[PDB]
Formats: structure tokens, C-alpha cells, sequence
DNA sequence: GGAGGCCAAGATCTCAATTTCGTACAAGAAAT
């Protein structure tokens, strides 16, 4: 739906491997009380993989806030340096412009 | 410790499994975590689409391409699928039975 | 209807493989597997769905699915085993609880297991026990992998009854050249005689199932073919 | 009419017509060969076997169940009034020349002894056991097409349904009273052309070299030695040209090796 | 009409052994190997298929029950049709060989024959070999020896009269004499095996026939023993079995299955769990298994498995899981249309 | 008194041979 155009029309380098993960993650997150199981190797930007679906769902009942659990500074503070200068762009183009969180 | 604890829990719960079966189950689970850890290790080589990494496995127990009946046959799953051709076309430092068998 | 690439599928042989004269072709295995997946004993629908996952040679009438070729390693090679079906007339099978035997003087007439229509059938069948079975085919890799891994198909004869030719660890690897029908003029599958491919003359249908329909003159490879596993994985 | 059982009947068991009897016309396909009555001219032999089963035999099939003690001798002294039956012979082979209609009966010495002298007039009987059948096939100049009943056996139904005419020396069908399905014809296919050329080339190799070759191939066919070890033995003993003559089928390898170890 | 694939694991409660003519040689009892002695053995799918067919036959007889006379309604012909699948009376529906889908009437009326075919009619139940998952999951079990009871315990000699303590002394002297003789005869036999190794071919055939005369001499010395015929102090050869708690992977499948045939199969599995015994050496309790089967099916129109339930056979009970499995079992139980007869 | 039902004989023979899985690290807490 809008996600793909607002991604590529934002200048961001959408990949073929990215679209299937975006759609699968969003569709799995639609199912309430179910659990999603994904392997996404290096190259799919799993951060974005489970971030763009969060903004697709945000369109519906945007009050819903999302927790992103992480292991360590190995993967945390990559998301800080990715979601701020990559996601906020499409969020702007998607009008979402939502606020980030830190709970470390 | 894990073997005896799990055997204790399966003996109090009532499951009639031998201790050897539990040892094999924990061994398989450890093998799975080994495959995951080595997948992380291989993931440390590539982090960008332009990366070109020479992966050197000096372990004699890594399965050769030709030895499909090797005990650790799962261990080529550390290699991504997209490089499995390079797994099949690889340089072996200390190969075995590199002669030609006439009973082809 | 789908794009088809030349793939080679190699599976670890768990059971000896009873070869029914002609080498078992991968299209027959896939036809059994699709006969299960979509439950159908009607050949037409199963053939139609097989064409959706396997390439079909219209000018020859055959599927791009080479016959069985045993992959032999330097440790284990092709071996001559006997797939042996024996009737087991257990003491519970020879009991009045299951059936009413003919009676004389209160004595139950014993079953003549030595000879006769009620004998202990001892059916021995040549089987070949090689470490790996390899087939070459042109088709959809995901579909064939799903069928071979999660369907009750084996290689050889009577896998649905004798569990002969059970395989696991199905590995599909892409090939560079189509070696499913022909290889340097040597037929790798049952092909019609008019194809000009040289091999072993025989009588069989071309398309599966290979026990129905008119059995026409074909050229088929050596029933037992062996290759080094290294040469098969060379691609 | 045009079936292997008719060929063996005319060649070999047409000697027991005078003790066979007049057929009784029937309406069902012969239970022994299984073929339809369209070629039996509508007639047949009605018979009951030792299991009390109503069985129809055609003119060729019935010959295997005929008791002719005055021609074939007494098979068991405890039952004098029944003689040797072609369908009850075990360890007895026969080569039927279909075109010539002549037959040679490869019987063991005991069977030859039991046969009266009148039998040898109609049928040329050579004293040979089941082990010397391959010797006779190897040495003698066979005339094709032929039917090679390796073992008449007692399972007459499986012998008749196993009868295959051997059109040439490349594929000689050894019918041994075991049902010749397409799954076990490899055990019953004798590739005498290849066996003969392999025996011709075995002459160039020493006795020890040929024993080593045979043992290596037998062990490999039974998967007792690794292919690497077998290849090492072949290369060290220079047996590769022998191996190039071997069929890739291990059962065919075992058959031809049995043939070599017989000759 | 759904192809139920049962995939799952058989855990071996007591060692799982089977005697196969090719597998067993004079070297000893070995499991079928599919290769050399170094290969991984497999429990044949034929033995499991026969066990499940026998269990299904027991289910069918119990469901039919007995007549008013207390005798089973099945005769020898019907019994062999349901157990071994071969026609003994020559009265069977000889369907045309070119009709893959033939026998629908017999398949509906006889679900046992439908699952496990008869001759001339393909079956619908395909049982697989129990493939071990490990590398050292088999071994030489059983064996031991048949110790003489009176040379082990002397308490058992206070219960024999002198006329039998002298028959014991005579049977032990006969055993020792015979074992010495057989020992020297086997020594000469092995020297003859060596001369076959030579195979000088001068008189090899005669050497074989004298070896045969020697086996006959073994049987003569072993008929001279007039108190016993076999040496009682016998070392028992071990049989090869899968180790206790061996995880063997098993694929079974019913293809194009009606709810009635599938329900009959599940009832056969349920009854088999009463005596979950595979293979032989039941004297040593060999063959006791507990097995969990994940019953999957193929999605209509796609190549995807959908899980319908699990069949967990354990010594604690059979845990049928999934509503469709219960529906199949109830459909088989409730159908009063089966005529397991001619 | 002809139908079962059990039991003994039929001559020959192929061939093949074994010695021990896996040995760790992190990072990161509002606590059990
Ligand atoms: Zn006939």
C-alpha cells in the first residue's frame, strides 16, 4: 500500500528483500495475540524490517506504542543511528512524524 | 549439570526417557546453538552489499562439500544460501581422498 | 506455469532401492508426491499440476527429470542388497480370536504355510544400496523440495508398501547445463526411440505413472548408474 | 500359441503327449500361465492340485503336471504310481531352441539315473547340476532365440509366468521358477556376451590377480570394502581394463562373477 | 479424501531389533544396513507396516466381534485377505490393470483393505522405516549364555532323585564329549576354509563336497547324543538392536484417505499402543516403543502442510490431539457400512 | 467312501566376513 511508495518516493533504497519482510511483519503483527518468527540475515536491515511495519500499523489507531527489545550496544545505538536519519524521513512523508523513545 | 537437571525434571514429571536420550537431546540443542553462533560469526564478515569476505575455516570437523554423510552436516548452514555455490566451489587446505576412484 | 531452472537433487539413501527394470525417474516420484498433495488417482490432473512444477518436453513427450543415478562416495558405494518381504504368521494371527478355522474333531485345521495359496510368501527383490541418490531435472526448486521432504515418496519400487528407497537430507543445487534429458547424446531418462538418443531399448510409457497407458518403445539409460559424489557436486 | 510356454511345450514336453490325455473344453483363462483362452482354441485341461484348487491348464501348461512314470521314471519310490513331473523338478535346467524346436535337458546325476532309457531318445539329456548350467551355456554355441529354464522348480505357475525368450546372448533370461517381475529380472538376466568377453580378457591376468579382482568386486558389490579401497586394489594390481567390462549394476557384477568362478 | 502425512519420532523404550535374512549372516545378527557394516542401520518400514496391519486387523475383528456361537465371523480366506492380503480361494475383484482408481466399492466397504491393500489392489497406507537420528544408537544386545541350572545353583539339586542326578551327569558328559568332537571337526572345517582360500583348483570342488560331508558328520555326532540333542551350555549370540531411548524418525502417510479409513488407521494406532511392540526378541521385552506423530495434511490446492494434530503414544496413554483426528476416529467408529467379508 | 488333513521326499548348493559425538562468551538488569 502507501508504505512502498512513501519509502521509494522518499529516496530511501528499498530492496526486493525488504518488501517481503515489511509485508510479512505487518501481516503477522495484525494477528492479535499471535507470535511472529523471522530469520532476516545481514542485508535485510531487520531494524527497518520491523520498523516500517510499525509505521504501517500506526496508520490504524496510532496511539499504539511499540516496544523494541534489544540485546546490547552491539545492536542498540545502531537503531539510534538508523531510525533517526532513515525512518523519520518516510514518517514525515507519511505524515506520522512520531516521537522516539529511550528506556535504557 | 544441564543433563542431570533435565533428567531430574523428566523423572519427576514422569516421562520415561533414558538419561542417554536426554544427553542426545541437549547435544542436539547445543549443536543448534553452535550453528546459530557460527552464523553470527559469518555475519561478522559481511555487513554491506559491497563486502567481499574470505572465510577461512581451519576446523577439520566442518563438513566438506563432498562429505554429505559427515556427522556435522548441519554446519554448512552457517554459510548463507546465496553463497552456497561458493561452498560447493571452495578451496580445501587439507582435503581427503583427493584421488580418482575407478568404480565410478 | 512457472519459471524453471536446471536443478540437481541429491538425497541421502536410507533404504535399499528396488529398481523395477527401468531406473526410477524423478518425474515419477514427483507424480506420486503430487498424487498425494492434491489427492488424485486420475492421471490427467496430477500430470497437469506436475507440469506447473516440472518442465515438460513437448517435442519428446517426456519430463525434464533424469533417471536415478546413484551417488557413491569413496567410503560407501553401490551395493547388492535384497529387499525381502516375508509373511509373518504370528501365533496371534494363527488363533481363533481373529478367525474361525475349519474344525474337525474339535481340532483346528492348521494353515499350510509351507506351500499353497496360504504359504509364507518370501519375496526377495534385488535392491541397490548406495549412499546417495541423485536426479537431474528442470523445474521449480521450492516445490520439488517441499514434495521430496514432506511427502511419502521414495525411490525404486514399492516405497508405499515396502518403504524401499527411503531418503532424507534432500539437497537441491542449481546446475549450469540441462542434464535432465540428454548428455553428450547419452539418454539420461526414458525417451522415445525417435528422439535419436542412444541407450537401452525397452517398453514403457513416457509420462508417469509408468505402469498405465500404452507401453511404447523407449530408450532408457542403464538401470544402475553410479557417479562419484564429488563429480555430482561439481555441477 | 505364440507364447514361451508353447515353445517349451513343443520342444521339450511334447514328448509326453501320449500320456497327457484329451483336453476338456473350458470357458475360463488358464490359471497357470494366466493367458486368455483366445489362443487355446477354446479348450483346456481341468485339474485339481494338491491344495484342492480348481485349476485350468492349457496344452503347454498341463504338461508340467503330468505323471508319466513309464517315460520320466519314478520321482519318489514311496509313491511309485506318480512319476517325474516337469513342474516338480528342482535343480533341473533346460535350454529350448525355439527356432530349431530342439531342447537339451541339464539334469543332475540322480535325475539322469531316475530317467528311463526311453526318455533319452526323445530328449538329449546332459548330466549337469545347477552349478554347471552356466558352464554349459558358456562352452556350448547357443542358437537364438532360446528359452533358458535355469531351474524347473516346483512353483510351476511362477515358472510359466517367468518364461522369457532370450533373443540374443546380451540378455539370457534364467527362468528359475521364481516369478519374473521387472524388479527381479536383473538377478535372472545372464549377459553372456559380456561374461564371455570378460573371461577372454581374464586370460591376460595371473591367477592371483584374477582372484584379487574377483574378491574385490564381490566385496564391493556386498559393500564390504570401501570404493576407495577397492579402487586402490584395482590400480595396484592393474585391473582397470577388467573393470571397464563390468556392468555398473552390482547384481549383474555378482552374476557374471559367479559365471567366471564357475568356468 | 485428504493425504494425512504422519511425521514423528519413535523413542525406544526397550531395544528395537529385527531379524532379516540378508542382514543376518553367519558372522552374526545385524540390522538391515543399506550398505556396509559402517552404515547407519534402519528399522524396516515393512515390520512396522505388518505390525500396524495386524493391529488394524485386531481392531476390525473387535469392532465386528464374534457371532452368537462365540466364533469369529472370518474364515481362513477372509482372515488371510485382511491379514496378509493374498487371495487363497481365487475369489477376488480382479480390477483392470490400467485403472489406477479402481476398487472404490471395495475400498469403501473394506477400510482395512483400503488402507493396507490386497494383491491386485494398491493400498493407501505407506509406512516408512524408523531411521535413527544419531550415530551410535545401535548395539549388540541380548546374547549371554544358557548356563546349566544345576551348575549355577546347588539348591536345585535337592529336588532331583538320584536316577536324575545320574541323567544329569550323563547329559553333561555327553555335552562335553560332543563339544570336544565338534571342536575338532570345526578345526578341520576351518583348515578346509583355508584350502578354499588357496583355491588351487586341482580339487576345490571335492574339497567343498568333503566340507559338506563334515557338516553331515557334525550332525551325526550331534545325533549320537541320546540324552540331549543340543548343548545346553550355549553362549547366546547377541542380536543387534537400537539402543534404549533411540530417537528414530518415522514417516507414515495415508494417501487420498476417507475419514473412515483414516479413523481406522488411528484406531489401529490406538490399539497398537496397548502393546507397542515392534520386531522380535519379545522375551527381552524388545520392541516396546513410545512414539509421537505430528499428523499434517496438504492444504487444498497448494504445496503447503497444515497441521491437524498429534498422536502421542506413550506408556501413560495415547494422546490424540486435534479435533479433526477425533472426527476421523468417530467417523470410523460410527459408520455401520463395513462388511469385512466376500 | 470319497473329502479333507497331516506327513515324507524330491539332489542339488553359494558365499560376503568389522576396534570410541560436543569442551564458551557475552552483555544487561527495577529485584523474584
Ligand atoms: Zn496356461
Amino acid at each position: 500500500m502507501n508504505t512502498s511508495a512513501v519509502f521509494e518516493s522518499a529516496g530511501l533504497s528499498l530492496r526486493k528483500v525488504q518488501q517481503d519482510y515489511i509485508e510479512a511483519a505487518a501481516g503477522a503483527l495484525t494477528q492479535d495475540h499471535k507470535v511472529a518468527l523471522i530469520s532476516a540475515e545481514t542485508g535485510v536491515g531487520k531494524t527497518l524490517g520491523y520498523l516500517v511495519p510499525a509505521l504501517l500499523i500506526l496508520l490504524k489507531n496510532p496511539e499504539a506504542k511499540f516496544v523494541i527489545a534489544t540485546n546490547s550496544h552491539a545492536l542498540m545505538h545502531q537503531i539510534f543511528r538508523s531510525d533517526r536519519p532513515l525512518l523519520e524521513q518516510i514518517a514525515e512523508q507519511c505524515g506520522i512524524k512520531v516521537t522516539f523513545s529511550r528506556l535504557m | 549439570m544441564k543433563a542431570e537437571s533435565l533428567y531430574g525434571y523428566l523423572k519427576e514429571r514422569g516421562y520415561s526417557r533414558t538419561f542417554e536420550a536426554v544427553n542426545r537431546n541437549i547435544y542436539l540443542e547445543n549443536l543448534r546453538k553452535v550453528i546459530r553462533k557460527a552464523k553470527q560469526s559469518v555475519g561478522r564478515g559481511i555487513r554491506s552489499e559491497n563486502d567481499t569476505v574470505r572465510i577461512i575455516i581451519l576446523d577439520p570437523r566442518f563438513p566438506e562439500p563432498t562429505d554429505l554423510s559427515s556427522k556435522h552436516r548441519s554446519l554448512e548452514h552457517i554459510i548463507p544460501v546465496r553463497f552456497r555455490r561458493e561452498y560447493r566451489s571452495c578451496e580445501i587446505l587439507s582435503p581427503a581422498y583427493f584421488e580418482e576412484d575407478i568404480q565410478c | 506455469m512457472l519459471n524453471f531452472k536446471p536443478y540437481r537433487v541429491i538425497m541421502s539413501s536410507l533404504t535399499p532401492v528396488v529398481i523395477s527394470g527401468i531406473a526410477p525417474s524423478l518425474d515419477g516420484i514427483l507424480y506420486e508426491a503430487l498424487s498425494q498433495a492434491i489427492p488424485s488417482n486420475e492421471p490427467g490432473v496430477v500430470l497437469a499440476r506436475l507440469k506447473e512444477i516440472l518442465l515438460f518436453n513437448d517435442e519428446l513427450g517426456v519430463f525434464h527429470a533424469s533417471s536415478l543415478r546413484f551417488g557413491i562416495t569413496p567410503e560407501q558405494g553401490i551395493g547388492a542388497t535384497t529387499s525381502m518381504r516375508c509373511d509373518y504368521l504370528s501365533p496371534e494371527k494363527l488363533s481363533t480370536a481373529m478367525f474361525s478355522p475349519r474344525t474337525r474333531r474339535g481340532l483346528f485345521t492348521r494353515v499350510l504355510l509351507t506351500g499353497g495359496p496360504t504359504k509364507r510368501r518370501m519375496t526377495t527383490r534385488p535392491a541397490y544400496s548406495a549412499p546417495y541418490l541423485t536426479f537431474d531435472f528442470v523445474g521449480s526448486s521450492e516445490a520439488v523440495e517441499i514434495l521430496l521432504n514432506h511427502a511419502h515418496v521414495g525411490v525404486g519400487y514399492d516405497y508405499f508398501s515396502a518403504a524401499n528407497g527411503e531418503f532424507n537430507n534432500v539437497t537441491i543445487l542449481p546446475l549450469d547445463i540441462d542434464t535432465s534429458i540428454s548428455n553428450e547424446g547419452m539418454a539420461l531418462r526414458p525417451v522415445p526411440v525417435n528422439s535419436g538418443l542412444n541407450g537401452i531399448k525397452g517398453v514403457s510409457p513416457l509420462i508417469p505413472p509408468y505402469f498405465v497407458g500404452e507401453k511404447l518403445n523407449i530408450v532408457h539409460p542403464a538401470p544402475v548408474r553410479t557417479q562419484l559424489i564429488s563429480s555430482l557436486l561439481r555441477g | 500359441m505364440n507364447h514361451p510356454v508353447e515353445s517349451v511345450y513343443s520342444a521339450l514336453t511334447s514328448i509326453l503327449l501320449p500320456y497327457m490325455g484329451e483336453p476338456v473344453p473350458v470357458q475360463r483363462n488358464c490359471s497357470c500361465c494366466g493367458r486368455a483362452p483366445s489362443e487355446f482354441d477354446g479348450v483346456g485341461f481341468e485339474l485339481v492340485n494338491a491344495y484342492r484348487e480348481r485349476v485350468v491348464h492349457c496344452r503347454p501348461c498341463q504338461t508340467f503336471f503330468v505323471s508319466a512314470p513309464e517315460l520320466m521314471g519314478v520321482e519318489n519310490p514311496k509313491k511309485p504310481t506318480t512319476g517325474q513331473k516337469f513342474g516338480m523338478w528342482s535343480g533341473v535346467g533346460a535350454v529350448i531352441n525355439v527356432e530349431d524346436n530342439s531342447s537339451v535337458l541339464l539334469a543332475p546325476q540322480g535325475v539322469v539315473n531316475k530317467l528311463p532309457e526311453h526318455f533319452f531318445d526323445h530328449v538329449e539329456v546332459i548330466t549337469a547340476t545347477s552349478g554347471q548350467h552356466l558352464e554349459y551355456l558358456f562352452n556350448t554355441e547357443l542358437k537364438f532365440p532360446l528359452i533358458y529354464i535355469q531351474n524347473f522348480g516346483v512353483k510351476t505357475y511362477e515358472l510359466v509366468r517367468s518364461l522369457r525368450v532370450s533373443l540374443s546372448a546380451d540378455a539370457i533370461y534364467t527362468c528359475a521358477d521364481q516369478l519374473l517381475t521387472r524388479q527381479n529380472e536383473v538377478l535372472y538376466m545372464l549377459d553372456l556376451k559380456k561374461a564371455k568377453e570378460l573371461h577372454q580378457e581374464i586370460k591376460n591376468y595371473s591367477k592371483k590377480e584374477m582372484d584379487i579382482f574377483i574378491r574385490t568386486v564381490t566385496l564391493l558389490a556386498y559393500s564390504r570394502i570401501t570404493p576407495e579401497a577397492a579402487s586402490n586394489e584395482f590400480k595396484k594390481n592393474n585391473l582397470i581394463p577388467l573393470l571397464l567390462l563390468l556392468p555398473t549394476d552390482p547384481h549383474q557384477r555378482l552374476s557374471i562373477l559367479h559365471l567366471l568362478k564357475k568356468v | 479424501m485428504r493425504t494425512l502425512n504422519f511425521n514423528g519420532k519413535i523413542s525406544t523404550l526397550e531395544p528395537l531389533t529385527v531379524t532379516v535374512k540378508n542382514a543376518v549372516s553367519t558372522s552374526g545378527h545385524r540390522l538391515p544396513r543399506n550398505g556396509g557394516f559402517n552404515a547407519a542401520p534402519y528399522f524396516p518400514g515393512t515390520s512396522i507396516r505388518g505390525t500396524l496391519r495386524h493391529a488394524a486387523h485386531k481392531v476390525i475383528v473387535d469392532r465386528v466381534g464374534l457371532n452368537a456361537d462365540g466364533k469369529s465371523p472370518f474364515d481362513l480366506a477372509e482372515h488371510f485377505m485382511l491379514a496378509q492380503g493374498v487371495d487363497i480361494n481365487g475369489e477376488a475383484e480382479t480390477f483392470a490393470p490400467g485403472e489406477i482408481n479402481a476398487g472404490a466399492e471395495l475400498r469403501s466397504k473394506n477400510p482395512l483393505i483400503s488402507l493396507f491393500g490386497r494383491w491386485g489392489l494398491s493400498g493407501k497406507v505407506g509406512i516408512g522405516n524408523a531411521i535413527p537420528d544419531g550415530d551410535n544408537q545401535w548395539g549388540m544386545f541380548g546374547g549371554g549364555a544358557r548356563s546349566i541350572m544345576f551348575q549355577r545353583d546347588e539348591s536345585l539339586m535337592e529336588f532331583l532323585e538320584t536316577d536324575q542326578v545320574d541323567r544329569l551327569e550323563r547329559l553333561l558328559e555327553e555335552q562335553a564329549e560332543a563339544s570336544v568332537d565338534i571342536s575338532q571337526i570345526k578345526t578341520e572345517q576351518d583348515a578346509l576354509k583355508k584350502a578354499m582360500k588357496s583355491a588351487d583348483k586341482d580339487t576345490k570342488a571335492e574339497l567343498q563336497i568333503k566340507v559338506r560331508e563334515l557338516d553331515e558328520k557334525i550332525q551325526a555326532r550331534k545325533d549320537q547324543k541320546q540324552e540331549s540333542r543340543e548343548s545346553i551350555r550355549r553362549p547366546i549370540d547377541p542380536y543387534e538392536a537400537f539402543i534404549t531411548g533411540a530417537e528414530l524418525s518415522h514417516r507414515m502417510s495415508i494417501k487420498n484417505a476417507t475419514d473412515e479409513e483414516a479413523g481406522l488407521f488411528i484406531s489401529a494406532l490406538i490399539r497398537f499402543a496397548a502393546e507397542p511392540r515392534f520386531g522380535g526378541h519379545a522375551n527381552h521385552n524388545c520392541g516396546l516403543v513410545e512414539a509421537h506423530w505430528t499428523v499434517t495434511t496438504w492444504k487444498p490446492g497448494e504445496l503447503v502442510p497444515v497441521t491437524l494434530g498429534e498422536i502421542v503414544i506413550t506408556p501413560n496413554g495415547v494422546e490424540i490431539t486435534g479435533d479433526e483426528l477425533f472426527a476421523m476416529v468417530k467417523a470410523f467408529n460410527e459408520n455401520q457400512s463395513f462388511d469385512f467379508t466376500a
